[PDB]
């Protein structure tokens, strides 16, 4: 729900006293999937046919 | 004959 | 212990409260780390300041007093004890709560308080009085009349001012004066060093890659070579947080000492 | 590793057998011709190759006095730019160069690379590392190896 | 305030948390099927049940090492802090300490000792000077020929008048020949005033 | 996944000299840096997915439940007020240009609380080290008291802890001869752990004998 | 009487009854004697 029940989850209490309490973990996901292998790979003679 | 390698022969093993 | 993977995330979940408690020993390892510098360098409560006019009897202590002139505020001697954002794998290196500024100007005001009070702003109000007459004091607390002082104040302020002098150069001469402060940090940089390259070491399994393990061999195999894994990563981690609560109760007791030692000899005159 | 002048040590032999057992490896450096050839055959008891230094652009200075027979090759390399450092023409700086050849899970290896010396009476010392340049997949266990000279 | 007391609830915080946390790491599988080793006797065959309670012990064994390990660290710094209220009872009891901050934050005066649950509670007597005022202040006072210099105390002035009086408590007295001793003349100290002492 | 090297990374570009024939690129702590483009031959830097590590401030929820979420690490910009101080994107506090006792540490010299301004709100702020007190420092002034105040101040230390001690045979193996057989081969742990503690009691009854018990004779 | 799996709290020597009477001689020696009592 919000934070301050992460609070009362990561240390098991109801009364919060005033202070810097760890919780969790932030950690970005990735967005994006880039795959880059090489450069052409064998072309084929579909030239001279066209 | 026979001779000395000072230092020579050490190359970059890995290619990173 | 288990980067990506969401597999290995649910076998380090039966394996106990292990992290939870490494965790809290960090944390307050990371607190105590603070306590300690507030023990040592807020021992005043006013922030004093130097008076404008920088005549204290004869003594120049213009080397200690810190510099306007550069950006930082400091000390020429501090400025050549500092002359002499990473997060690689899960550990992170958080930063201290006062930082190098708020340290300056606590040591300038005890400085300015040891100067114009010298022992009386460490145990109530800052009384006033002349930096010759503290001098003289101070002898006659350890035993030489006041006379001495009053007689031979010219030749006092040369040695102190010599030995001020000096004592720059032997700190430049010699770049191992700072024994401790280069070994602790040492210390912190190999640990973890070795923190971060016991993860590519095999514990039993085919490889130290997760996502080797995942994909090449089946699930069955796979959950028996990550417990060896987890197992393995767990033990080196318990073993740096033991080093490290050593180290840290070394410190505590270090900074303890050096607090101790700044309240008898800077706030007064001790006699041991 | 080869210093005193250069154009003799054109090439190199490698194999464990030597009597059409296994596959050999020519890494002969001709005129603009560098064809390696990973073929099973057996050639002689003595490798000799002349230089016949023929400056025309369309001729063949390896003639067939190498080896007298063939069989079913495994691979050849067909690369334009000579396995070859750059020979120099001066007073005392001559044309240093070592090859580090190797062989392990299949792969050979041949690191090379070439140095200029400054003097002509002082001894070679310094640091000079070499970087791979191929790397033949044919896999063969090899033991013994001959060099081909002028 | 509550929270005066932080030491000592924080050890007693922090043992229960190593005793619960020892307890609960028993019902936590370390490879095998479950935590009751019963279970493991009973469902799965001896050899594999060797297999099995051979990790199960392996964990068990290793949390309770690390439980004693942390127990030692706790126990160096209990036996620290034991030794540095011992040496505070000897010095601020047992004595009048002059060092400075260690019986309290100022002058020590006294320090009556109280019992508490896994603690000592000092009292620290001290002495804080107030009301503070601002005077003419001289090294030395200069005589008919000689100099004179404060034997204990301090030259004061009030504006008019000098008058000697204590390093920590303003009382003023006459400068006479009892608080001062002769030592050269008014030619070397610098800031020296010219004053009538009292023989 | 650059021909075959696979892993998650915001990749920049960079000014690295490759020599031309390295591909990958490492670093001291055997990691995984820089990566050359298989297709263009540009040398780009990987490094590591910006995470932290969360910190909830909270004043208490006996005072209010407004609460405050500190990233540590991340810079804003990688995610109402948001503040960048330099130990994280604290967001869910307004910085006033006041100075004030640190209440709740957040770090880098940055500290919060709960305050009313002009309404109640987590602000955050730079601590301030007290009050500039300037004393005066004439050639021939000096300053003595004419009055005292005695004060009794307190200090709190500990003495010893719980005496613990466990029964090694009955917490690792419950009541199951079966298990005990396995821990005789664990080797003689058990005698260690046993003798430690028992140690750790010894030494709690000594530092409250050598706190406590300082004198011989009892008066009344 | 408390005891869990294998676990016990042992007794303290000195009871609080005990170290309440050095803390009553400590400071009685403090009020009569003040600092020969510890010399």
């Amino acid at each position: 729900l919000d934070p301050l029940s992460e609070t009362k989850c990561t240390l098991k209490s109801f009364t919060v006293e005033k202070g810097i309490y760890q919780t969790s973990n932030f950690r970005v996901q990735p967005t994006e999937s880039i795959v880059r292998f090489p450069n052409i790979t064998n072309l084929c003679p579909f030239h001279e046919v066209f | 004959s026979y001779t000395n390698s000072f230092t020579r022969g050490v190359y970059y093993p890995d290619k990173v | 212990i288990c980067g990506d993977s969401t597999e290995c995330s649910n076998l380090l979940l039966q394996y106990g409260s292990f992290c939870t408690q490494l965790k809290r020993a960090l944390t307050g390892i990371a607190v105590e780390q603070d306590k300690n510098t507030q023990e040592v360098f807020a021992q005043v409560k006013q922030i004093y300041k130097t008076p404008p006019i920088k005549y204290f009897g004869g003594f120049n202590f213009s080397q200690i007093l810190p510099d306007p002139s550069k950006p930082s505020k400091r000390s020429p001697i501090e400025d050549l004890l500092f002359n002499k954002a990473q997060k690689f794998n899960g550990l992170t290196v958080l930063p201290p709560l006062l930082t190098d500024e708020m340290i300056a100007q606590y040591t300038s005001a005890l400085l300015a308080g040891t100067i114009t009070s010298g022992w009386t702003f460490g145990a109530g109000p800052a009384l006033q009085i002349p930096f010759p007459m503290q001098m003289a004091y101070r002898f006659n607390g350890i035993g030489v009349t006041q006379n001495v002082l009053y007689e031979n104040q010219k030749l006092i302020a040369n040695q102190f001012n010599s030995a001020i002098g000096k004592i720059q150069d032997s700190l430049s001469s010699t770049p191992s004066a700072l024994g401790k402060l280069q070994d602790v940090v040492n210390h912190n940089a190999q640990a973890l060093n070795t923190l971060v390259k016991q993860l590519s070491s095999k514990f039993g399994a085919i490889s130290s890659v997760l996502n080797d393990i995942l994909s090449r061999l089946d699930p069955p195999e796979a959950e028996v070579q990550i417990d060896r894994l987890i197992t393995g990563r767990l033990q080196s981690l318990q073993t740096y947080v033991t080093q490290q609560l050593i180290r840290a109760a070394e410190i505590r007791a270090s900074a303890n000492l050096a607090a101790t030692k700044m309240s008898e000899c800077v706030l007064g005159q001790s006699k041991r | 590793a080869s210093t005193e002048k250069s154009n003799i040590i054109r090439g190199w032999i490698f194999g464990t057998t030597l009597d059409s057992k296994t596959q050999s490896l020519l890494i002969v450096n001709n005129a603009t011709n560098v064809v390696i050839k990973v073929c099973e055959f057996q050639f002689c008891n003595d490798p000799f190759l002349d230089v016949y230094q023929k400056n025309n652009k369309s001729w063949m200075e390896s003639e067939f006095r190498v080896y007298s027979s063939a069989n079913n090759c495994t691979f050849e390399y067909v690369s334009q730019p000579f396995l070859m450092d750059l020979e120099g023409k001066e007073g005392n700086f001559k044309n240093l160069r070592e090859f580090v050849f190797k062989n392990i899970d299949g792969y050979f290896k041949i690191y090379s690379k070439h140095t200029p010396i400054n003097l002509e009476r002082d001894l070679p010392q310094g640091f000079s590392a070499l970087e791979p340049l191929v790397d033949l997949p044919i896999g063969i266990n090899i033991t013994r190896f001959q060099t081909l000279l002028a | 305030t509550p929270s005066a007391l932080g030491k000592l609830q924080d050890v007693v915080n922090h043992n229960a948390q190593a005793l619960n946390t020892l307890v609960k790491q028993l019902s936590s599988k370390f490879g095998a099927i479950s935590s009751v080793l019963n279970d493991i006797l009973s469902r799965l065959d001896p050899p594999e049940a060797e297999v099995q309670i051979d990790r199960l012990i392996t964990g068990r064994l290793q949390s309770l090492q690390t439980y004693v390990t942390q127990q030692l660290i706790r126990a160096a710094e209990i036996r620290a802090s034991a030794n540095l209220a011992a040496t505070k009872m000897s010095e601020c009891v047992l004595g009048q300490s002059k060092r400075v901050d260690f019986c309290g934050k100022g002058y020590h005066l006294m320090s009556f000792p109280q019992s508490a649950p896994h603690g000592v509670v000092f009292l620290h007597v001290t002495y804080v000077p107030a009301q503070e005022k601002n005077f003419t202040t001289a090294p030395a006072i200069c005589h008919d020929g000689k100099a004179h210099f404060p034997r204990e105390g301090v030259f004061v002035s009030n504006g008019t008048h000098w008058f000697v009086t204590q390093r920590n408590f303003y009382e003023p007295q006459i400068i006479t020949t009892d608080n001062t001793f002769v030592s050269g003349n008014c030619d070397v100290v610098i800031g020296i005033v010219n004053n009538t002492v009292y023989d | 996944n650059f021909n075959g090297l696979t892993g998650t990374g915001v990749l920049t570009e960079s000014n690295k000299k490759f020599l031309p024939f390295q591909q990958f690129g490492r670093d001291i702590a055997d990691t995984t840096d820089a990566v050359r483009d298989p297709q263009t031959l540009e040398i780009l830097d990987i490094t590591p997915c910006s995470f932290g590590g969360v910190s909830v401030i909270t004043p208490g929820t006996n005072t209010s439940n407004q609460v405050a979420v500190l990233y540590q690490g991340v810079n804003c910009t990688e995610v109402s007020n948001v503040f960048q101080t330099r130990a994280g994107c604290l967001i869910g506090a307004e910085y006033v240009n006041n100075s004030y006792e640190c209440d709740i540490p957040i770090g880098a010299g940055i500290c919060a609380s709960y305050q009313t301004q002009t309404s109640q709100s987590i602000i955050a702020y730079t601590m301030s080290l007290g009050a500039e007190n300037s004393v005066a420092y004439s050639n021939n002034s000096i300053a003595i008291p004419t009055n005292f105040t005695i004060s009794v101040t307190t200090e709190i230390l500990p003495v010893s802890m719980t005496k613990t001690s466990v029964d090694c045979t009955m917490y690792i193996c419950g009541d199951s001869t079966e298990c005990s057989n396995l821990l005789l081969q664990y080797g003689s742990f058990c005698t260690q752990l046993k003798r430690a503690l028992t140690g750790i009691a010894v030494e709690q009854d000594k530092n409250t004998q050598e706190v406590f018990a300082q004198v011989k004779q009892i008066y009344k």
